[PDB]
């Protein structure tokens, strides 16, 4: 998890990466914040 | 005469376990089952 070269060599598990292009992983944007919005009710249920 | 097909790069982790850590962990228990799949699809793309 250091440099692109580090991830490439790690993917093929070899200290020597020959010249080429190597698909190593995938990238996704982790969320910042999170909107949870439900309905517009509040009345308490009668489990009592 | 057909010459090529559409090149596909279906990804295991996302396709099978949509951003679910426990699902990916339990998928890791199947070994290098699907690294074979990614390798085969890459080979198909290069062959096309």
């Amino acid at each position: 998890a250091l440099d692109p070269l580090s991830e490439t060599k790690c993917t093929l598990k070899s200290f020597t990466v020959e010249k080429g292009i190597y698909q190593t992983s995938n990238f996704r944007v982790q969320p910042t914040e999170s909107i949870v919005r439900f309905p517009n009710v509040t009345n308490l249920c009668p489990f009592h | 005469l057909p010459v090529s097909m559409t090149k596909t790069s279906v990804d295991c982790t996302m396709y099978i376990c949509g951003d679910s850590t426990e699902c990916s962990n339990l998928l890791l228990q199947y070994g290098s089952f699907c690294t074979q799949l990614k390798r085969a699809l890459t080979g198909i793309a290069v062959e096309q």
